[PDB]
């Protein structure tokens, strides 16, 4: 629209919708990473557009690469991008940003961490849609009724000298 | 004691140290000095 | 195989104290090389160079083994087709050898069946121990407190008055009886005095039984020998060491008397020279001369060789480059004091003073 | 259709590791900084740096590779290039030397090491940090992406551990976050012995860290050419991910040993000594080096090059020459003292002579909020040293904390230290706080003795990681809940677990209890 | 040799007028094959010690 | 051959950043400039400048870029001229390098003129004598070792002592403020720094690219080869030059730092063939520094106000190159590593300080006998503290306590939150007034503040900052006292 500059005034380019298509043609969410890091190569600084359309490839690919990765987490993955967006690029996240977020909670059947997202957007955002709320109590339910509401190992008592500190 | 004793030993080491470098310049000042190439002149007028 | 410089002729083109320029007309022989002075001269011993600078493409500089008296411009010189060549073997066990590998203990002849060079690579980084294990001493206070490395470096401080002979010789005692290895002794810069005492003292706890089987080796480049000899001893017992390691995959000992006096005959050496001394005086290439040695004492996927080495500090400076360089190297440390020894505790060591790494749960139970 | 090379002349003189050769008469000639390749055998060569060129022809090689074979008259051929070494992602998980050949290990892009550093108004504050996984090096003395920070220290001190457990700890990140984001690591050993390399090399594929880190050997048998030349070569690497914007690691151990070999080059050449016998450039030596790190502006990408140079000292002497000029290159330092690594206290990082002075901009939000206020508590801790204050025992609370082994994850450490600034450790002996930290890492009280009123902060989900880093814990979306879980695993410990431990008095029971605190200790 | 040594030759422009003299020259290294140099270029066809 | 514009040289010798030139129409004339013409796969240019005449055809030269890639026998050709550097008020705003260039990427500098680096130096019928005091808001600056307007200022540290932070203060306090035009030398300096100020300065609008900017930078960092950070400490000086004669205006001319441009010709001397002095530098390190410092200096057309950071290897203040840095100087300031380890910022050492204008003749008579009174008792103070080591405290006499507890409220005074070191602080820093610190310091000799804690002076103003910091100190102690009865 306008010019934007950087830290010492140089300008940079705002075409950022043809990165937006190459982001929205990519299958492992690891490589929309790239194209991100293409773009502030290239001196065009993503804005929230292009970071919407990286959250959602997050969200729609099959894995982090072709090859499965030790601990990989969707989740982990898209806050860190919320963080670079917000606390170093200096670009709040909006309603869209965090529904992508809520979503792969609801996904993924992480429950507990759906309960502060929920919380995050009724306080940060015009409140939580209604299904995924409803969608993360159906989650919570069904590990209540199946014994999975949190990790056994942990539930197993031990007193002083039966911990066995590993 | 300690840091005296400390000071001691790293006054004897730059002792050693900066003493042999000042014999060691002057021995290439001699050696340097030491004009060499092709002497030109007349050799056979000798 | 053999080199193509084994019988190449030169003649002294230079002599200068212990250091002689030779010149050979098919060529310098490579650096490291081992030359004889067939001339006669009238001399007492035989005269070896070893090449250690090349001044150009036909002339050599090199370093006398012994005193270079008597020599003349234009002596015949034949090379030796390699490196200074030492015996290794189970002939070497109860003898006493130089820097060259003869038997100067006036016992017959050798006898070997293979020699070896004095300069050897270190082990690559692929042939490293895949763990670090426990050397088991028999000693209650080393295994306990102060634990040796299998492949490590330990450095023995303490002088005489200690009992340091008397744990040199249990150590070479029990490493033989527990693991079944070998032992070398190297005197570097060794009072001549105190050489004939511990080869006696050897004979009388049978570690070198003349009418036996001897667990123990002896190299002596005692003080009276020139520092091109002082400056390869020590190598020469480390590549025997090193032939247990690798042929017959034992657990060697290699004792040091001491690495200072190692440093001090590698720093004349380098003065003779002509090298400018770097801080305080020692050789510039102070860190690389103990590196191509300590680095060869390690522990490889065939046997290891764990070094006790004897470490003097001068004046008293523990900061000085020598014992400073050194310490970098040291995986244990074991003090010997004369107030632990006057009080009846034998061995005399102080258990708080001494110090090692593999004390740690990740290496022993 | 041959493949010709470029002869230039022949070697003359072999002084060591230096050398010179003789122009054969007529001749191509040979350039500055070039690299020359000795014809050792018809078929193999060995490496050298063109380092003078002399008024009659005469070339000043300085000896890489293969110096043992080297002999005068043997015919030298040159390449016409600065020394370009192998670089990418290809050489990941591999141990190299500085001339980029492979180094076995028992069972294309090319990159200048001679390239300038960038450039004014092509660099930009410090915004990223890089976590050490250590509480008292991240809280007290912050570490930002694109910064040198020293690691001073005398021999044994740990100055290796603190720095390759940080090239760990970015294990469990990198396999999280998007790659872009990852912290790639080389580790660049000058001058140690090939034991510790070995030893290093294992305990990093023990974590599975070889993914996204490489490693440059230089032992200290190698000739001094590849320790001088080894962090060049290891910062190019490294460069390769900034001009791309990516984050590296670089670590050097040690400028100290680099510096000597630099120093026995210029001696064996005959060049005026300074001050400790060093040459007059060993400053420049280190200067062109730690300059190449940097954290670039958003218009050259925002990649970035954190350097981790290792500094020796002796007997805490940090007015040495070399450990001064290092001091005057990088933006901070962190002091190892001996006396507090032999009295147990480890990393025995001395917080009082640490610093970083372009950390702070780094923090993050979260660990700002945490560490501001230790610092007061920690400050006042060291003035007062029997009357206990709040400060003294929150202090002393603190230093029992920063003892660790391994790096701790940044939602441990972060949560255990906001535990012991709000007073939930007040009533916790300080033998014993280990074993509540595990607790409360590892296991779950409130779980256990069915307590448990929290919805979503317990400890064993690990993905709160992120919502803790981005909204900070005195936040009213995490606040809530952290308070009751630390207050109910508080009541529980003090309840059950240390009223036991004050009622030991049987021997067997002792030992029992202090092998219980010795494995804690080394356990989180 | 020779051959080598013709066409190194025709591949220098700047020795387009002078006329190819060999000289044979006995390196003690090589034990199979030979060498050329020419105007500094520089062709390896052989092999040393295995 | 008077002129030598074109003349044709070849490259004989590359030692390192020295280059041999063999001319064979003659060496043109010492300090002028060459380019290497030939094209050699290189991504920079290459500028040497001559240094030596060998005989009547070679020369020495050293490069001002490196030197690879650069073969015997290369072409070289003659600038007709010394090195210049852009001149003006088209410089200000901008960022330049050793050769003039511009290095911040915005645009053509336009200059109307080039001025050589190498210039004579002002005569004796040029001094000027006016001697005023540069109030900084500094307490120990202002009071002990009060700055000259127009006066050369040196700033002795070691590494990590407070060289840089003190110089920001300083810029902060007094540049910002100053009418009068700006020059900023970075010899051999972090480049971080430089980015630093840079965008500093374009907060403050002290460099309004849109519009009227106050302040040049000539950057050569550490990266830069040494014969670059030799010669940027002329380059930058030209300009001040420029300002202070062409247009009459004063100048601050900010140096960072100056023991990198001694260090600069002695990594050269070696390379040159010289035999090294004492220590290893050059034998013409005094000629060096003379030709360098006279320049600077306030002439009956201008005033310039320099402030030099100095660097001391290993702690050694007796080091060839700080020492002989003293004589050139107005005003010193020696920082102590010993001191800063004690908590104290700013590190200054009184008792090793000394200033010009500490004559009642320049500053106020109450003004220097404070001033005098303050150093008699620190200098009190460390004769006993010698017997307070190793004694203690108890073993000295009734009056001898007073003046240790008085000399450690000084020590402690002494000390001040600066602006710029909010973050190390964690403070909001202070300015001092000048009248404030004389009378603030005349009490506390008098005795009238015997009563106020000692902790009340440390990291403090005025007066009235250390009688509020007792005022809250005392509250906190009802918070120890109360919250004690409560628990009793
Ligand atoms: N945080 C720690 N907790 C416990 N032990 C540690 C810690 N850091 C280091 N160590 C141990 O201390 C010893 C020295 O560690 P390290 O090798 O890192 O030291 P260094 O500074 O590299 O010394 P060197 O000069 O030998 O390289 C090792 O036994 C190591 O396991
Ligand atoms: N006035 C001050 N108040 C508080 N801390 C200070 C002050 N001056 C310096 N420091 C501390 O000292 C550190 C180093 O300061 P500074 O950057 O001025 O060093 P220097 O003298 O320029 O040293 P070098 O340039 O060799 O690195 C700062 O990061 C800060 O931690
Ligand atoms: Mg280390
Ligand atoms: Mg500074």
């Amino acid at each position: 629209a306008a010019k934007k500059y950087d830290l010492f005034g140089y300008e940079v380019d705002t075409n950022t919708a043809p990165w937006i298509e190459k982001i929205k043609k990519c299958k492992y969410y690891d490589e929309a990473g790239e194209v991100l890091v293409n773009m502030n190569v290239s001196n065009c600084p993503p804005d929230i557009a292009t970071y919407n359309a990286t959250l959602q490839c997050i969200y729609q690919s099959p894995s982090k690469q072709s090859t499965p990765v030790d601990n990989e987490s969707k989740f982990c993955a898209m806050m860190d991008l919320l963080e670079e967006m917000q606390h170093r690029n200096r670009l709040k996240p909006n309603e869209e940003s965090w529904t992508w977020v809520m979503k792969e909670c609801v996904k993924s059947g992480q429950f507990r961490l759906g309960y502060c997202i929920q919380q995050v957007m009724e306080t940060e955002c015009k409140g939580c849609p209604a299904d995924l709320v409803k969608a993360n109590e159906a989650n919570a339910q069904k590990a209540k009724t199946e014994g999975k509401e949190h990790p056994g190992h942990l539930s197993q008592q031990a007193g002083l000298f039966d911990v066995k500190v590993e | 004691q300690q840091r005296t004793s400390s000071l001691y030993n790293k006054t004897r080491q730059f002792g050693i140290t900066a003493a042999l470098i000042e014999i060691l310049s002057a021995m290439s000042s001699l050696e340097g000095n030491a004009m060499k190439g092709v002497r030109r002149n007349k050799f056979w007028e000798g | 195989p053999v080199a193509d410089h084994k019988g190449r002729v030169g003649h002294v083109s230079q002599v200068i104290g212990a250091v002689v320029d030779v010149h050979f007309a098919d060529g310098v022989p490579p650096v490291l090389t081992a030359l004889d002075v067939v001339d006669k001269l009238g001399r007492d011993e035989p005269l070896t160079l070893e090449i250690v600078q090349h001044l150009d493409a036909h002339t050599g500089r090199c370093i006398a083994m012994q005193t270079t008296d008597l020599l003349k411009l234009k002596a015949k010189v034949v090379s030796t087709g390699g490196n200074i060549s030492v015996p290794v073997g189970r002939e070497t066990l109860g003898r006493i050898f130089n820097v060259l590998g003869d038997a100067i203990d006036q016992r017959g002849p050798v006898g070997e069946k293979l020699r070896m060079p004095i300069h050897a690579v270190a082990p690559k980084l692929a042939d490293q121990a895949a763990e670090d294990a426990v050397l088991t001493t028999g000693i209650k206070v080393i295994d306990l407190i102060l634990p040796y490395c299998k492949g490590g470096k330990i450095g023995l401080f303490g002088g005489a008055g200690v009992g340091k002979t008397v744990i040199i010789m249990e150590l070479i005692n029990n490493v033989a009886k527990g693991h079944g290895g070998f032992s070398v002794f190297a005197g570097v810069g060794e009072r001549t005095r105190e050489g004939t005492d511990l080869y006696l003292e050897m004979m009388q706890s049978k570690v070198i039984d003349l009418k036996g089987e001897s667990k123990c080796v002896l190299v002596y480049g005692q003080m009276n020998e020139p520092p091109g000899a002082r400056a390869r001893v020590a190598q020469s017992a480390l590549t025997m060491a090193e032939y247990f390691r690798d042929v017959e995959g034992q657990d060697v000992l290699l004792f040091i008397d001491n690495i200072f006096r190692f440093t001090q005959a590698n720093s004349e050496v380098s003065a003779l020279l002509g090298r400018i001394p770097a801080a305080v005086g020692y050789q510039p290439t102070l860190a690389e001369d103990l590196g191509q040695l300590q680095e060869r004492i390690t522990s490889t996927t065939k046997g290891s060789i764990t070094s006790v080495q004897a470490v003097y500090v001068p004046a008293d400076d523990i900061t000085d480059p020598a014992p400073a360089t050194t310490f970098s190297h040291l995986d244990a440390t074991t003090v010997l004091d004369r107030a632990v020894a006057e009080s009846g505790i034998y061995p005399a060591v102080n258990p708080l003073e001494c110090a090692s790494r593999i004390m740690d749960p990740d290496v022993i139970s | 259709f041959f493949k010709t090379t470029e002869m230039i002349g022949y070697v003359h003189s072999i002084d060591g590791t230096i050398a010179t050769l003789i122009p054969a008469p007529g001749n191509p000639g040979v350039a500055y900084n070039t690299i020359i390749q000795i014809q050792v055998s018809p078929t193999t060569f060995a490496a050298g740096l063109v380092f003078n060129l002399e008024k009659d022809g005469r070339i000043g090689i300085i000896l890489m590779d293969n110096i043992t074979e080297v002999q005068s008259g043997q015919k030298v051929m040159a390449t016409g290039q600065l020394l370009h070494i192998p670089v990418g992602a290809g050489v990941l998980g591999k141990v190299v030397n500085p001339l980029g050949h492979e180094v076995p290990v028992g069972l294309s892009t090319l990159g200048k090491v001679d390239t300038g550093a960038p450039n004014i108004v092509s660099r930009s504050p410090v915004n990223y940090n890089l976590l050490t996984g250590f509480k008292a090096v991240d809280t007290m003395i912050p570490i930002g992406r694109g910064q040198r920070e020293l690691i001073v220290g005398d021999r044994q001190t740990g100055k290796t551990s603190i720095a390759v457990s940080t090239i760990i700890n970015q294990v469990r990140i990198n396999q999280q976050i998007l790659s872009k984001n990852a912290v790639i690591s080389i580790y660049v050993s000058i001058g140690q012995r090939c034991s510790n390399v070995a030893r290093i090399h294992r305990l990093l594929q023990s974590y599975g860290a070889l993914r996204y880190t490489t490693v440059m050997a230089a032992t200290a048998a190698e000739p001094a050419g590849l320790q001088y030349l080894a962090p060049y070569a290891g910062v190019t690497m490294g460069e390769y991910f900034m001009n791309r914007g990516r984050h590296c690691l670089c670590v050097y151990d040690d400028l100290s040993k680099q510096a000597v070999a630099y120093r026995q080059i210029s001696l064996l050449l005959r060049r005026p000594p300074g001050r400790e016998a060093y040459p007059g450039d060993v400053f420049y030596l280190h200067s062109r080096l730690l300059e190449r790190a940097a954290m670039l502006s958003p218009g050259k990408g925002g990649g970035s090059v954190t350097a981790l140079p290792i500094v020796e000292t002796l007997s805490n002497d940090v007015t040495a020459y070399i450990v001064t000029n290092v001091i005057s290159i990088t933006d901070g330092q962190i002091y190892l003292d001996t006396k507090l690594f032999t009295g147990g206290q480890r990393p025995a990082v001395n917080i009082g002579l640490s610093v970083s002075r372009v950390g702070s901009s780094a923090q993050n939000a979260a660990m700002k909020g945490v560490a501001g206020k230790l610092k007061g508590i920690l400050a006042e801790y060291r003035k007062l040293a029997q009357v206990q204050t709040i400060p003294m025992i929150r202090g002393a609370r603190f230093v029992a904390l920063f003892n660790q082994k391994q790096p701790s994850y940044f939602m441990n450490a972060i949560v255990s230290l906001y535990a012991c600034l709000n007073g939930y450790l007040d009533d916790v002996k300080v033998q014993y706080v280990k074993f509540y930290e595990y607790l409360l890492v590892h296991r779950d009280l409130g779980i256990m003795y069915g307590t448990a009123k929290n919805k979503f902060f317990y400890m064993y989900v690990q993905e709160l990681n992120y919502l803790i880093r981005f909204f900070t814990l005195n936040s009213p979306i995490l606040h809530g809940e952290l308070e009751e879980m630390l207050k109910q695993h508080t009541h529980l410990f003090l309840q059950h677990y240390q009223s036991k431990m004050n009622a030991i008095k049987s021997e067997k029971d002792v030992k029992a209890l202090k092998n219980l605190l010795y494995s804690c200790k080394r356990a989180v | 040799a020779r051959r080598v040594a013709e066409e190194l030759h025709k591949g220098l422009k700047e020795l387009a007028d002078y006329t190819l003299v060999l000289k044979t020259v006995v390196d003690r290294t090589i034990v199979k094959g030979f060498a050329v140099e020419l105007a500094g270029q520089y062709v390896n066809k052989a092999e040393g010690q295995q | 051959v008077a002129d030598h514009k074109g003349r044709v040289g070849h490259v004989s010798q590359v030692i390192g950043a020295v280059v041999d030139v063999h001319f064979a129409d003659g060496v043109p004339p010492v300090l002028t400039a060459l380019d290497v013409v030939d094209k050699l796969g290189r991504d920079e240019p290459l500028t040497l400048e001559i240094v030596q005449h060998l005989d009547a055809h070679t020369g020495r030269c050293i490069a001002m870029q490196t030197t690879d890639l650069l073969k015997l026998k290369a072409k070289v050709v003659s600038t007709g001229g010394n090195i210049s550097v852009p001149v003006g008020r088209e410089t200000l705003g901008r960022i330049f390098n050793v050769l003039g260039d511009a290095i911040d990427q915005r645009g053509p500098v336009g200059e109307k003129l080039r001025m050589p680096i190498h210039a004579v130096a002002p005569k004796l019928a040029d001094q000027a004598a006016e001697d005023a005091v540069l109030t900084t808001g500094i307490k120990v600056i202002d009071l002990i070792l009060p700055y000259c307007k127009g006066g050369k200022i040196g700033l002795f540290g070691g590494a990590g002592v407070g060289k840089t932070v003190i110089i920001m203060e300083l810029i902060n306090n007094v540049a910002k403020g100053h009418g009068g035009f700006s020059v900023f030398a970075g010899v051999g300096e972090r480049t971080r720094e430089g980015t630093d100020l840079y965008l500093e300065m374009m907060q403050s609008k002290v460099i309004d690219l849109k519009g009227e900017s106050k302040c040049v930078l000539v950057y050569g960092q550490m990266n830069e080869p040494p014969g670059a950070r030799a010669r940027v400490a002329q380059s930058a000086l030209t300009m001040a030059e420029y300002f202070r004669d062409v247009e009459g205006q004063d100048v601050l001319l900010f140096i960072d730092n100056i023991f990198r441009f001694t260090q600069a010709n002695s990594e050269v001397s070696a390379l040159l063939g010289r035999i090294p002095a004492a220590v290893g530098y050059q034998p013409t390190l005094a000629e060096d520094l003379g030709q360098l410092q006279e320049r600077i200096t306030s002439t009956t057309k201008g005033s310039i106000t320099s402030v030099q950071a100095v660097y001391v290897p290993a702690d050694d203040i007796t080091d060839p190159a700080p020492a002989t840095t003293f004589s050139h100087l107005d005003a010193t300031t020696v920082l102590d590593r010993a001191v800063a380890e004690s908590g104290i910022y700013p590190a200054v050492n009184p008792l090793e300080c000394a200033s010009r204008i500490m004559d009642p003749d320049v500053i106020s008579v109450d003004h220097y006998n404070v001033a005098q009174d303050v150093v008699q008792m620190l200098t009190k103070y460390r004769e006993l503290q010698d017997i307070i080591a190793v004694l203690g405290i108890d073993e000295l006499s009734e009056e001898d306590k007073l003046i240790v507890d008085r000399a450690r409220k000084l020590v402690k005074f002494l000390s001040q939150p600066f602006q710029v070191a909010e973050v190390f602080t964690g403070m909001t820093g202070h300015y001092v007034q000048l009248d404030d610190t004389i009378d603030s310091f005349s009490g506390l000799l008098m005795g009238t503040y015997d009563q106020v804690p000692e902790m009340a002076f440390y990291m403090v103003g005025g007066i009235n900052s250390v009688l509020e910091k007792a005022k809250k100190m005392a509250e906190e102690a009802a918070e120890l006292e109360k919250m004690r009865r409560a628990r009793v």
